[PDB]
């Protein structure tokens, strides 16, 4: 959270495993694996995605692509509203930072790119 | 500050403010030599017992106060509302947590207490001659709760000025924002109905009105998060 | 230095008047020389608010019967007081066979004989009488109805096949004993409207106590 | 809070926030069995190694970002710029300290990272057919630094979104204000030219824009103070 | 003779006929060092694992044979069908019990075997030129099961005469009436989908036709009772 120091509130961050459709509302997402984030207390929070596996093969058009399907989903809802005292901006931004755990792995070197050395 | 977790639920809360263990007792289970020692009552631990975070209510200058009923509030909600409904008997303790998020430029004081057998009494027509019984939307508001209309007498002909006689805790904006309360199972019987009887009701009223200068957020979100303790059920249907 | 008087038992002792039966000769009131009184401890006005200080209670009651003619006179007439436990059928008439059902304790006494007196136990099938019930029994008119709080009925009548020769008046006193209470609660500050629910007058909502002009004047 | 001193330089700084020792290595010296063991390279300790406090840059809502080159920034400045110039070779480590001064009513987030061999790439005409090479004012801005014109690609065709892969540290106004970084000598050679090669470049960009309500100071001073570590020189001229 | 119980389910069965533990392995669980060691997979014990008694099928002279798919059969049924559906992964072993009730005056022989990855193949038009793919009612019949139409080739182009190569057991009316089979989790992966993939299919076919003299009950009830062993689930939805 990069907002003013004076701001406070709560955000609900929920993860819907692969298959589970984006939760209808906050409350239904509230029943799933979620985290209430009070940026009034902690300016940072880290969520862990238990698992993602690009292993299920797909031969659509005529071009075979080893695709996901494991599109796990991460939703974020305003648990409470944004609260601020006079003098502080009524908007703030947030930054997402990602990385993989130490249990990450990759297989099958496949050079592919849109950017190449021009003539 | 630190965050505690119970399964798939993770709430960000302050270290450990003063908790109020109602009547000095801890929500415990019920031994084998009881009324139903045959139908061994299954006690949920897995998902059933975790952090539910109810639809935040917005504090306003004009707010009169709010109240929820138990176990009603949850019999609708998730896998706990699952057990409460398709089961014959129920006994359960509760950890209730209430928090506001306000700038050091807001002022207010919410009394937050729990009241066993909270029996609502309507106005009775006005002049006192109509024997009108409170509706079902007023007797068991669910997880949205319900607003008092006569806070001073707690919509039931009792001074609120004396509500402190119940497990209560204060939330004065200029000192704290989170209040916590542990509630044991309280009833004239070991077990009872989860859909017909509301052992108690959570009360939260503005004793000192919300206030602020023009420009500061006009509504203070109050977030109720609660978790079932040593909850038991018997006789599946 | 002693605080014996501020105990529960001390507070609730004393035999108060909770009932009064009229058995006139000529009258609209109890025309069959008999009457049925379902035990109501609210019979003593002051009572309701005192007990409604607690959520749950438990106790035994000592009943004492005072009978005379309207002028408080004593006469040679015999009487039957019948206690019909809850679940037992009350007499519909002055000759109902209930009057003779052994399972309905009955006590006989002459008006001349001093007051009749008996103790009645904690009936309730529940662990305690509970003044407040936030639910219904398995918008409704069954709200706040904890029936398992019934103590029973008291059926009174002149002995004999025929009506009594005198107009009679029975008074029932009740001393509460061996009291235990749980979960205290706000003292009723509004007037009572019904014997069943806590409903109040939403127009006539009065401040708990005496008001004054300014908060700076005494 | 406390103040540290290195000679005649005394800076008032916070106790000891988290420092970032780039690549886990500490700016050390270079042993005797090297390339030039004859021309014993003299290592400055006295004045040469102390606290330089560069002309504070003013953060604005529209600010795109800034960057300085090393050792360029100092080859102009004082007695260190003295050695860098009239000497043939140079190797030196760096302690960089960046701080803002803002009220708890300002908001922003500056990523501050160091990037070895930061090679600037201009626009190339616009349409992509002009082989225009970045000027000298863009390649070695001095102690005033220079402003990015395409922060997103760091004026060089690389996502900034991935700059974190370099020794970086964040400065979120609502949590900290000072960021510190230790940088070791990084180059394909033991020593090198101090005026021709810029081993690295200090980068500081607003990832979350500066913001505030009308009335609060509109510009947040960013003060860069830096000090040379285990700096060495060889071959006087 | 004696009766065994698993919760609220109590079946009256014979002492302990010969059981067939398919492939010599016992339905066990899956250790911590697997693919998903994070999302600790919850293993149902309570109600989830008990005796389900499917709608008895009636044996007739003309009966061709029946087959059910797994775990399909249960994903519809009760609290197990509860988990299978609202969960991402599944692995489970099975205890299957099949019994007939017939007088010593009926005759017949049912082969009862389990076949991994039982892939149905329809007729293909008749002449062999239509690429018709078996419906969904044929691929996953549920708890009612489905009748073979070409038993000899097991509706899939394979001799049944060779089905004995699979975990099988015989039920010859003049000797036994109940057959039991223990099945371990069999699949090319630790876990998998409970609604998309049917690890196996229960097969029960009359090899020697049912027969009797006029007057004896004409249909022999076949009762399939089955229970999940070391069943696990992961990723709730």
């Amino acid at each position: 959270f990069t907002g003013s120091f004076m701001a406070t509130g709560k955000m609900l961050i929920a993860y819907t495993p692969p298959g589970g459709p984006l939760p209808k509302d906050r409350a239904t997402a509230m029943l799933g694996t979620h985290v209430i984030w009070d940026f009034g207390l902690q300016s940072s929070v880290t969520l862990v995605i238990p698992w993602i596996s690009n292993t299920h093969y797909r031969a659509h058009a005529r071009d075979g692509v080893f695709d996901y399907y494991t599109t796990g989903l991460v939703s974020i809802w305003y648990q409470t509203n944004y609260v601020v005292p006079i003098g502080a901006p009524n908007t703030a931004y947030i930054i997402a930072l990602a990385a993989a755990q130490k249990n990450f792995t990759m297989k099958l070197c496949k050079d592919a790119s849109d950017i190449l050395q021009t003539g | 500050v630190a965050q505690l977790t119970i399964g798939n639920s993770t709430i960000t809360t302050q270290e450990a403010a003063n908790i109020i263990v109602g009547y000095g007792e801890w929500p415990s289970y019920c031994s084998d030599s009881d009324a139903t020692a045959v139908d061994k009552p299954t006690r949920p631990d897995v998902s059933v017992n975790r952090f539910y975070t109810l639809d935040t209510k917005l504090w306003e200058k004009s707010s009169k106060g709010w109240y929820w009923k138990f176990p009603d509030v949850l019999t609708e909600t998730g896998v706990f509302g699952q057990n409460a409904q398709f089961h014959y008997l129920y006994r359960s303790g509760f950890c209730i947590h209430v928090q506001c998020n306000a700038s050091k430029f807001h002022q207010g004081a919410l009394l937050v207490a729990v009241l066993p057998e909270y029996v609502i009494g309507t106005v009775a027509g006005g002049t006192g001659t109509e024997d009108t019984h409170p509706p079902y939307k007023q007797t068991q508001p669910g997880a949205d709760g319900f607003e008092l209309q006569h806070p001073y007498v707690l919509d039931a002909g009792i001074p609120i000025s004396q509500l402190t006689v119940c497990p209560h805790q204060w939330i004065n904006l200029r000192t704290n924002n989170c209040a916590t309360i542990i509630v044991p199972y309280i009833n004239a019987l070991p077990f009872d109905s989860a859909l017909n009887h509301c052992n108690f009701g959570l009360l939260v009223v503005p004793i000192s009105p919300l206030d602020y200068d023009q420009g500061a957020t006009p509504v203070i979100p109050i977030t109720i998060t609660l978790a079932p303790m040593c909850s038991e059920f018997a006789g599946l249907r | 230095h002693s605080t014996a008087e501020t105990t529960l038992d001390s507070f609730f002792s004393r035999a108060g008047l909770v009932g009064e039966i009229d058995l006139p000769l000529k009258g609209t009131t109890n025309p069959n020389g008999y009457a049925n009184w379902d035990i109501d401890i609210t019979g003593y006005a002051q009572m309701r608010r005192k007990v409604e200080l607690f959520t749950y209670m438990r106790f035994d009651a000592e009943f004492t019967f005072v009978a005379c003619t309207p002028t408080g006179e004593v006469v040679p007439q015999l009487l039957q007081y019948m206690f019909v436990p809850p679940g037992a059928p009350k007499p519909d008439s002055r000759e109902s066979l209930a009057w003779q059902t052994a399972t309905n304790p009955s006590v006989f006494v002459k008006l001349s004989d001093p007051p009749a007196q008996v103790s009645v136990p904690f009936m309730s099938p529940a662990s305690a009488y509970q003044w407040f019930y936030d639910g219904y029994p398995t918008k409704d008119l069954e709200y706040g109805a904890m029936p398992n709080n019934m103590m029973g009925t008291f059926s009174v009548r002149t002995v004999g096949t025929s009506k009594s020769k005198y107009p009679l008046v029975v008074r029932i006193y009740m001393r509460m004993k061996h009291v235990r209470a749980w979960i205290p609660r706000p003292m009723r500050n509004q007037n009572y409207l019904f014997k069943a629910n806590p409903n109040y007058a939403g127009n006539s909502i009065k401040p708990t106590g005496a008001s004054r002009t300014a908060i700076t004047t005494l």
